[PDB]
């Protein structure tokens, strides 16, 4: 029973471990932003101005 | 320095305390206890080389999980009414309640005695009723300390 | 205080309550019953300190799961129905069926008995038939309940 | 009203209707037979409280899951036909076959009758053949009914 | 309509076929066997009912999957080879080889002969080396097919 | 005891290291996918010049 | 064609060479040994059908995982070393030892010898340490091969 | 060429010393031992060829997981008292504790005697208290070292 | 006053009427219903104070946005047809259809009945087709409203 | 008037037509379709109120756009060579190619048949290669009709 | 001065005030609130110089944008009908409804309890119904203060 | 006319060439390829009419997309030579390096070879280095040709 | 000169100073730090040549921007009170509060202790309340400084 | 010419240089590099024709970016110097330091070393400080050069 349970309670822990790891995903697309979302206001020097 | 030596699980005296008083909250019939101070790491690497460059502590708590076979209406009561205060319902307010924890255990041979202290443990959640057909209700606690305050040879 | 006792799953008594009358949904022969008031709890983290800064509660939920090995109509048709009704068939509206929860469990020597009661269960899945060849048919429900209303030692 | 009681599962009767004729579709031989009425709960909290201030239905469906080890013809090729009508070989269409489902079982002790029926069951998946060496072929069917559309007692 | 009826796994006989001229391709030594067509499933829901407006399926395959324990050189360099050719080597192009696939089962009492046909099974990965001490080689293939292009009664 | 302990302690790890092993093609993803609003929106060649 | 038989796992012998020279690495007592050559699929579908339009092949490389119980300080300073040279510490430099591996396995009743042989395995992780209380240390390689580069019957 | 050996795992014998002095930090009754030196790998693929272009090494790290059931205090309150220092409590600051590690183990033949050495090895988390009722405490570590410094035949 | 409650999506009743007439055009299958009345606010600020003197309204509007999946061929060609008239092309003539809009929610707990009525609703484009594949075809309408006429509580 | 209902994108089916002829342009393997009939509105005051005194349809179009995974020469072929023309090469003329387009949906339940028919669609750019490594060629067209020749229910 | 100190958002209480009467408006269930006083900054710049001469402030403003999940018949009938009346209807008239703010929010270890007022709080739009399916109405306002009027520490 | 069919992106084979020579520029390793043909179109309206009255195409281009991750010193000092020159260094004059281009796929099950050429593509930027960590450079064109020279059926 | 280093964010230690004072401003609980002197360049270019001939600065500042999550009232009625001054509500005058920034960081490894001091920072925007439910409140300044006063190894 | 080759990001080593000395300045740890020399292109068209005349390069640039993770000193008070001078504060004139770039990359199958030399890099802003709570700073350098000075095959 302390298998049974255990194995996938200690599973659902590690989904701790997934925060980060997970949210990596969430830190590289705004780490990417800063070279392809910046990229869009800066030359509105020309396509505004 | 003290030499290693085997830990026998069933001679450990754990105990919690009110962080306001130091005043012992009752609880008892342990089965299980894992203590275990944890800090994110972060690891430099760059074009440089394929070896870390560095690596840094950051985000530090403490785990306590406990499995435990008998119940403490003063533990459940004080998890329930929040620091300072006991309740017999649910609370609706912000303040979990913090608690101090003590575990004590000699060594298998008697070659010292090590004490763990942690302040400020929270249970994000606590099992009232843990019935399963032909058992005795066992209950599980995961929570998180703030710090190991004390783990030292407490041994005359 | 009262002494921490342990506590034998068989000795329990579950009963569940429609909250507009207190008349009871008759229900039986559960072999699991867990109840689990729960917080999400946010820690304060900055770099300041390498430890907690503060922790605080937010989203309370009790889980409640039962196990159970006895059909009750009536459960069943008050869970099709909705809040102040009973159904045969599916109902294609809004309001959950919210059901008062109440366990009393005597402590194993008789030091105590816990009552534990829930306010406002509700249950996103009903299991109807669970048939296993070789066996009785086996019910598992899971369901969320709004407070606990009552942690208390109720004998004299 | 009725006494909760015990469900024997090999005392179960098992059949399938086409919706169309409600004519019977020929179906045997199961193990296992799981029937699932859910909807989907959202639970509204706010800034104002800690406890949830609503919690609301939505998208309904009956899970069915039967597990049975004599295969059908008929069924299969009833599932690759679609809506009112039958073919050996999968169709390149857009509509699955609709399945009236409905479950009869007494009681252990004689108490009740509970008949189950579901209306609209599909399943995404057929299994065909599922030979294992040394055993006879079992099948799992995984599906999904549009509402329960009856459950009652049934007994005279 | 043909009754339903037990299905003895080790009375199967599995066959693969070139598409290019219907021959066939040696295999042989099968331990498992299932074949499952599949479509997804989309739902319509919207706030009109709680209940499912409407189902339809798309992405039709058949899932083939088979554990077998006699190597085949044939079947094998078929694999490695693609569409119409034979290759001792990987080939450095696009198109996998397509198999037709086979499977004759008598019905456990001889009630019938369930006769089930895949088109264009591709395995996207062929085990060449499975080798476990004390233990003969054991081979897995997953792979899908395009449509099951016959399932019926063969017998007389 | 074996297949408990020796079960669940590779649930931490692994339960965990799936996350890596995804998680960081996902970011093998995102620098080129979130990279997209290069060839999307920061492009004004598409007509606002 | 050649009949489809039995493989015995214990008849194997696996080998290592370097590619620089063809030279062998020693390397033995192999327990498992699993080579599976792989390509990504994509399949096409729209609106025109719910059947598969297209299927193709991309991505190839070759799983090779062994499991073994006798440690190699040549592989294991071999893979420390990179192309074309040992090392005793681990090196700072971008190229992984690229290994050619063969296997050869006569079929269990002698029709064949199969003879696996792959380009260029790489191994992201190797285990240096093994150790459990009571067991011979044991050590899982998982790496991708190149390519085939033969498979066939190199029997007499 | 030195022949590949089989090891015994309780043959043996850890270390672990403080980089700062090359002093040993008392540390005893392992069970498990795993050393993995292990590489990020990237492979490049083009539309040119199905098969890869080529493939690279970067992140190197040794996974250094230990199981051991004799409690060190000189190791806990290294851990805690990060590079060269000790404490009895956490410490609030940037820099882990970084041991150096070498495990040296005779083959089981004695044929050569293997020495694996690993530079700056961090534990992100340490388990001070390991209970289960009716067994010794037992720890894990999982840890990170930048190199391996040593991997070597180091007989007479 | 009522005291503020949650709304519950679901529970919405939105309708659409001709002006002409006040017959209902059907509508059906929303998803999504935002409205929002809206006026330019003119922030004035004055000769040396930094702080804003007064600000102004000028110019009404009520944004009406929509999601719906059920497409409705009335709509659609009340759309095309401009006022008082119904059309099965595109009309070459300057006058839009306006639509008279009522929504109608109770709140989650029964405290009130919310009814959004707006005026003379015109929608700059309708979408015709809007398929994806393995989805159904979902619509977003945005439109402007001349004014609300009714906002209150229209519970009994 | 007709119910509204939903609509599955898989039902549909695309065709464009030369405005010269009637005759096809052989076009398949669509993905997604928008046609959105649209008009500017201009929205005009009165001078002494903030509510809207009139609103007016100008400069109408219907926004056309389709993916699509299936190539066509043909197409390809007419829009470079314009009106009543195919060309292999760019041609230096300032007519553009204009398609007749319909589109033709069985609603989900089978309630009605939306036929949607557009004059003079016109593509300002025509995507001749669209590769991205592992995947089919996808092409996006984006264009403009004249008007909705015909939006009706064709069933009978 | 008072130590900096987290908050929780959960601690906040917001409340409306009618600036005629200083009475309260109904409203509830905030999710966020953002309150940010804010003015334009001119950067100036002397002759002979790349260094900033001075900087000054100009266009003082308060943007207040809030997010909330229970609706208000008052404060909604308190925007729409303008200063000092309420309405069940738009109003054409050139003065919006101005409403005084207070948010306060004890720090998170109760060194202080921050009180933040802000005057004549104006929205340009306000929204009425905000249907999404399967979710609680959320309602987004975004308007603007003409000062701070208070932000102060208002605990004992 | 030819059915319009799926094409694989890995099937297809670029071509750069200097107009000078009709020699071949080496370039290789591409990921995506993107070729459009486009002009500028006029939509023209009238007086009265709401309606489209004429569009005419003006201005022609082939936008030229391509990224890649074989690195070509040959097409990289061609780009910075200009016109029949061949360049280490930046050039200071203003005539761009124009390459004809071609590309050929198969189509996905042989129906038609296409072949799409383009002239005089130019590029206003090369990118040189592209280095990410972890990474192959990845290197993307953006570029424009003068008009699309071939697109047909190129298979016998 | 000194080697470059890798520097930990949470090594650093951010102060605020009133100018008028060089007393401390009360600041703390820092998540995000940017620091970044700039200037406008001009970007010269000449008749005769498409290369630049020359560039130049002109307006310089110093890009401040620091998010944080302890909120600070000091700093806050710093800000509201302009220079020399503080106060508990906005100010209706030009003058903006300056305050001289500093901010020291240890590099990772000991090689230095960089200090980075900034003149006259202003802040256009002060957030004041900033709540999000279940999350503490954070803030984000935006700011400009007048120069960098010093950037300088402060180590012994 | 030397066949396209793949190039690993970790294997570059890039060096910044004082134009005024050919002296280096120290920089270290970069993490992403890109370097694109640009022109800008005048398409002309004609007065008779919609395809494109001419086309011609003007305003060339070479735009530099840089991710990096280690600090350097050198590197920063370089910039803030200008040319030929190094200062701890912002200087007060016109004159941007200029930086020389070299980028040494070998191919990833040692078929060329690929050498890209930049003049006069300027960054219009320098990055101090880049703090991030649980991570290392990194800074972004974007600037522009005048030419490429060199791109060539450096091996022997």
């Amino acid at each position: 029973d302390a298998r049974e349970w255990g194995t996938n309670l200690i599973d659902k822990f590690t989904g701790g471990i997934r925060s980060k790891i997970s949210g990596l995903r969430n830190w590289l697309s705004e780490l990417r932003n800063i070279g392809a979302e910046v990229g869009i206001d800066v030359p509105t020097i020309g396509g505004g101005g | 320095a003290t030499s290693p030596e085997g830990i026998w699980s069933n001679s450990g005296a754990l105990t919690f305390e009110d962080p306001a008083d130091d005043s012992e909250i009752l609880f008892a019939g342990v089965r299980d206890v894992t203590i275990t101070p944890a800090y994110e790491h972060a690891e430099l690497y760059t074009i440089d080389s394929t070896f870390r460059d560095e690596v840094k502590r950051y985000e530090h708590n403490v785990n306590v999980e406990i499995t435990y076979a008998k119940f403490s209406l003063e533990f459940a009561q004080e998890w329930l009414g929040g620091p300072g205060a006991t309740a017999t319902a649910s609370q609706d307010d912000s303040d979990p309640m913090k608690f101090n924890l003590e575990n004590v255990t000699p060594s298998a041979s008697g070659g010292f005695e090590r004490t763990t202290a942690v302040e400020n443990v929270v249970f994000p959640e606590l099992p009232l009723d843990s019935a399963t057909y032909g058992e005795y209700e066992e209950y599980s606690l995961t929570g998180s300390g703030r710090s190991v305050t004390n783990l030292a040879d407490t041994s005359g």
